[PDB]
């Protein structure tokens, strides 16, 4: 703690909203933000200390990522592969499932 | 919060410009196959950003567009001139909605977009 987190989503607005929420969390910290699959690989290659990856459904990457890092992958939706699944926030629930994945 | 709304105005414009470009290309004389996907992603991005800031009215108007496009993509309904026409009117309505919500930093009343919601609902029922 603080756990190093990476945001993966094609919309910059969504990445910033998640980054703003993690900024308020004392047990989690954002280390990388990526728009595409290839961008997510470049950021992951720069930081090996990444603990959790918050991946969006559509922008393949999950295949390459697991061979690079042991980090827990979590899906975001507005099933198979990732460890857990959280619904995209709307202006709390994410904080619970982020903590449960790191504890196990 | 100032950067979040600035990003909403930016991403919103980038998605709507792409939404308009695909519909205008279909109107010019291009196959649906190459344009059905690009605009679903454009509408899916715009609906997602509005849902995040709690712009319920903007999210609802974008959602019906997604359903009509979804009927073309998933259900296999032909994207006739009428589908393109309603979605082009939706593009201009959502453009006025995006510009208003960005300047006010709050949702729209949606009284002036009630005709479009029924226009979309009319076709969705007619296709189903």
């Amino acid at each position: 703690s603080p756990y190093n987190v990476m945001i993966v989503d094609d919309a910059a607005m969504m990445r910033l909203y998640i980054a703003s929420f993690i900024k308020t969390l004392p047990d989690f910290k954002v280390v990388a933000q990526a728009a595409n699959g290839q961008e997510a690989l470049d950021k992951l290659a720069a930081q090996p200390n990444v603990d959790l990856i918050l991946l969006n459904i559509e922008m393949e990457f999950l295949r390459h990522a697991k061979l690079k890092t042991r980090a827990k992958i979590c899906m975001l939706a507005s099933e198979l592969g990732a460890d857990g699944v959280v619904a995209k926030p709307s202006g709390g629930e994410l904080a619970r499932t982020m903590r449960t994945l790191m504890a196990a | 919060m100032d950067e979040i709304w600035a990003l909403y105005a930016d991403d919103g414009a980038q998605a709507l410009d792409a939404m308009e470009a695909s519909l205008l290309a279909l109107q010019a004389g291009e196959d649906a196959a190459a344009h059905v996907g690009p605009l679903f992603r454009a509408v899916h991005t715009f609906k997602g950003n509005s849902r995040v800031l709690g712009l319920s009215v903007v999210e609802s108007r974008a959602h019906l567009c997604e359903d009509l496009i979804g009927l073309v993509r998933d259900a296999g309904v032909p994207m006739d001139g009428e589908i393109v026409e309603i979605l082009l009117f939706a593009s201009d309505t959502l453009r006025a909605m995006l510009e208003e919500t960005a300047a006010s930093r709050a949702d729209v009343e949606g009284t002036g977009s009630e005709a479009l919601m029924d226009q979309l609902r009319s076709k969705i029922a007619r296709c189903s």
